[PDB]
């Protein structure tokens, strides 16, 4: 059914810094020359980025999984179609619906079906000498395909695929959000070519995909692509071939910030409201310049940490066990009037107990109770067989 | 301790049909795990089936498919079962436990059921 | 991106109280709304108070629910003659004992076991090891207030007036510059019109 | 404690030196939480991009001030004339590297005629 192809070598990840990214307009509306605050899901002004060394022929074989955690912010600069798709699912099996995104030079196919996933799925392509091109023939990434619900096919919109050799001269962007049974995928392409890994670009994404899906997800994996290598039987090589690529990893958290529109309706300069006091005083004042003096801001309040209770202990000392113990009554014929009031009337006797059937109503939180005073606990003395409890 | 009563068992010709009764007197009226169990001679006790008290859910083991259908009565607080295609190895003793709030598999005494042509 | 045509709602009879308008009073089929999400489903129909604001119900505890917005349509016509098998309607069924007060717009499809006792399924059947899926088994001669009902709810979520889903039959030519009211794509207002580039 | 049938201590409007009604009852003091606001001291964006945060009533380069705990500005032995008020007779300004300083306010040029 499945073939396990793992490597014992593991390398810890590396971290870097992220400049001003993760920004979008809160609403589809348009505005000019008017400043406006905003409180929704975004990415702060300064943070860190995590990209893995997905180069293995020095070499490093790392194909791990990433938890969902309510949306993951992505960005990639692939040139040889390294990142093919993203498989979603807590268990990644045929019992959960997954997403299959495949992009080619003819059509963009987005399928959401329950494809069977092996232990180590990977897509491989070959290169025919006669045709002098690359095609796909090893479609072993999925074993079974059932419960087909969604299937969308469209032409490539923001992908050119014209340059034969592009040395990291592109910027595709993806935004993932799973709220209200939806998985929105925002698209953004801006040409960038600089020296550093991360330039100082700043441009909000534009909505293009609003596909809904309702399922609890806490784990997913990013797919990949492989190029077949012609090896002799006696070569005894590693058997794995891959290119050069990387992918940023981040997560989402709701905060509040500030935006400033321009005459063209695009945020030109924005201050981070919760970065520092100099920008904190601009949260209240609607200007990006402040004169000397004193400016008040949101008050400093310490929230309490310890929240515990101290209820009475003795009060009235075992309402039912002082004369009747746990349970012991006199003859059936004598219905003696015995009521205990102004007492604890706790229900510690029926918590553990043994078998019994009770009065079969327990209106408020059955077997919890112990929250009302009640008038009295008058317990008449009588014995019955109990089999005719319905009577 | 809980009281469970089982009756109606005995010798039956092969491929017969029995209607046994499990009258559960009371039972905390919070049942979640009503099910029957069998103990074949020299064979360890194994799961047979189960009937939910809050629904019509009736799970069955692989070996009792089709030939075994169990039912209860919320008004009567009982557990009935019907059998078909009795085959010699089915000769064993059965039980009807009561699994409830704290109540474990409230075990009883069962009844001997004999499947033979003698 | 269609014509909606809500005038068909006034046809037929029965249904139930709308109990969700939540915008303002005047005319029905003028505004273009934002998004029309139809999520028709079939319940026992014993009580529809769960679909009402507040009053959490048994089915809505693990199924469709509106958290605090609603504003939709909860049209639900009674129908027992249709989609009713003579020997019990075993096709319809429901899932039970799924936590308590789940997220409203979040559907799940899985059985496993709730593990409400002490021993989980562990991939096999057992006592208190039922997969949460119970057959409705609607009977053609089982009461009137309990027979299955057809109910469809609408998301609405009115936030963007100029949208694409509106089909009023009224059509008028565009005005260049007249101090008149405008009702383009469901957006109402008054003023004067002036052409410019942006 | 003072008397059995009444134990909830409270003196003016809101102090309520008790908790609610413990079985051991009796009353000690009140300290749920108590903290105040904050303000920012700036010299001017075209002048500098560093500021000084002044808290309202906090028992705190931290410099204590009766007007409130102020962090981000050091004091000096002597005093100059100031223009940024802080309260309680101390004020801050911008004096040349370059940092914001807070000092006791000076009254004027002393001269004994
Ligand atoms: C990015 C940008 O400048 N956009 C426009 C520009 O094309 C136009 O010529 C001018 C308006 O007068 O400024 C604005
Ligand atoms: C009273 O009941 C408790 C068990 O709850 C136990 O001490 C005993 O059964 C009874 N006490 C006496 C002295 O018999
Ligand atoms: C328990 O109640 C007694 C009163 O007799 C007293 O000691 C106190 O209020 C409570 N706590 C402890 C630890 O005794
Ligand atoms: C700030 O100070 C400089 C020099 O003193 C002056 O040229 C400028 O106009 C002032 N204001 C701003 C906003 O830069
Ligand atoms: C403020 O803090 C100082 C230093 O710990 C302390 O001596 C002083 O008592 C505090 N003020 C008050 C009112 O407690
Ligand atoms: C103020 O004078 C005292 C006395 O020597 C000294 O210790 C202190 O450092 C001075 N303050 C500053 C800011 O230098």
């Amino acid at each position: 059914q499945c073939v396990n192809l793992t490597t014992r070598t593991q390398l810890p990840p590396a971290y870097t810094n992220s400049f001003t990214r993760g920004v979008y307009y809160p609403d589809k509306v348009f505005r000019s020359s008017v400043l406006h605050s905003t409180q929704d899901l975004f990415l702060p002004f300064f943070s860190n980025v995590t990209w893995f060394h997905a180069i293995h022929v020095t070499k490093r074989f790392d194909n791990p999984v990433l938890p969902f955690n309510d949306g993951v912010y992505f960005a990639s600069t692939e040139k040889s179609n390294i990142i093919r798709g993203w498989i979603f699912g807590t268990t990644l099996d045929s019992k959960t619906q997954s997403l299959l995104i495949v992009n080619n030079a003819t059509n963009v196919v987005i399928k959401v079906c329950e494809f069977q996933f092996c232990n180590d799925p990977f897509l491989g392509v070959y290169y025919h000498k006669n045709n002098k091109s690359w095609m796909e023939s090893e479609f072993r990434v999925y074993s079974s395909a059932n419960n087909c619900t969604f299937e969308y096919v469209s032409q490539p919109f923001l992908m050119d695929l014209e340059g034969k050799q592009g040395n990291f001269k592109n910027l595709r962007e993806f935004v993932f959000k799973n709220i209200d049974g939806y998985f929105k995928i925002y698209s953004k392409h801006t040409p960038i070519n600089l020296v550093r890994d991360l330039p100082q670009g700043f441009s909000a994404l534009e909505p293009l995909v609003d596909l809904p899906i309702g399922i609890n997800i806490t784990r997913f994996q990013t797919l990949l692509a492989l190029h077949r290598s012609y090896l002799t039987p006696g070569d005894s090589s590693s058997g794995w071939t891959a290119g050069a690529a990387a992918y940023y990893v981040g997560y989402l958290q709701p905060r509040t910030f500030l935006l400033k529109y321009n005459e063209n309706g695009t945020i030109t300069d924005a201050v981070d409201c919760a970065l520092d006091p100099l920008s904190e005083t601009k949260c209240t004042l609607k200007s990006f310049t402040v004169e000397k003096g004193i400016y008040q801001t949101s008050n400093f309040r310490v929230q309490p940490t310890e929240s515990i209770v101290r209820f009475p202990n003795i009060t009235n000392l075992c309402p039912f066990g002082e004369v009747f113990n746990a349970t012991r009554f006199a003859s059936v014929y004598a219905w003696n009037r015995k009521r205990i009031s102004n007492c604890v009337a706790d229900y510690s006797v029926l918590y553990n107990s043994a078998s019994f059937s009770t009065f079969k109503c327990y209106g408020v939180s059955p077997t919890k109770l112990n929250d009302l005073c009640f008038t009295n606990v008058y317990a008449d003395s009588f014995v019955i067989r109990g089999d005719e409890v319905r009577q | 301790e809980v009281q469970l009563v089982e009756s109606g068992g005995g010798l039956v010709q092969p491929g017969g049909s029995l209607r046994l009764s499990c009258a559960a007197s009371g039972g905390t009226f919070s049942s979640i795990g009503m099910g029957w169990f069998r103990q074949a001679p020299g064979k360890e006790r194994e799961f047979v089936a189960a009937i939910s008290w809050d629904g019509g859910a009736t799970a069955y083991a692989d070996s009792v498919k089709g030939r075994f259908t169990i039912s209860a009565d919320n008004s009567k607080n009982t557990a009935y079962l019907q059998m078909n295609s009795l085959k010699p190895e089915d000769t064993a003793v059965y039980y009807c436990a009561k699994e409830d709030v704290g109540k474990p598999f409230d075990w009883g005494q069962g009844t001997l059921v004999t499947v033979s042509s003698g | 991106n269609c014509v909606a045509d809500y005038s068909v709602l006034y046809n037929s009879a029965s249904f139930s109280t709308f109990k969700c308008y939540g915008v303002s009073p005047t005319k029905l089929n003028d505004l273009c709304f934002t998004n029309v999400y139809a999520d028709s489903f079939v319940i026992r129909g014993d009580e529809v108070r769960q679909i009402a604001p507040g009053q959490t119900g048994k089915i809505a505890d693990y199924n469709y629910k509106l958290p605090d917005d609603f504003t939709g349509c909860v049209i639900a016509w009674n129908s027992n003659n249709l989609d009713s098998k003579v020997g019990g309607n075993y096709n319809y069924l429901y899932r039970l004992f799924r936590k308590s007060n789940l997220k409203p717009f979040e559907r799940d499809i899985s059985t496993e076991i709730y593990q409400a006792g002490s021993t989980p399924c562990n991939g096999v059947e057992g006592f208190n090891c039922y997969f949460p899926l119970q057959s409705y088994g609607f009977q053609p001669t089982n009461g009137v207030g309990y027979q299955p009902y057809r109910v469809v709810v609408l998301s609405f979520e009115l936030l963007h007036a100029p949208a694409t889903v509106c089909g009023p039959k009224k059509s008028t030519n565009l005005v260049k510059n007249k101090c008149v009211n405008f009702n383009f794509n469901g957006l109402t207002g008054t003023g004067v019109l002036t052409e410019s580039n942006k | 404690k003072f008397l059995p049938f009444q134990q909830f201590g409270r003196d003016i409007a809101d102090t309520t030196d008790a908790v609610r009604d413990p079985q051991t009852l009796e009353i000690l003091d009140i300290t749920p939480c108590s903290f105040g606001g904050v303000s920012v001291i700036t010299p001017g964006t075209n002048t500098s991009n560093q500021v000084a945060v002044l808290y309202q009533d906090v028992n705190c380069n931290v410099f204590q001030t009766r007007a409130g705990c102020l962090i981000g500005a050091e004091h000096v032995n002597n005093s100059y004339e100031c223009d940024i008020p802080i309260g309680a007779g101390i004020c801050a300004s911008y004096q040349t590297s370059q940092s914001i300083i807070a000092y006791t306010m000076s009254l004027g040029a002393e001269n004994s005629v």
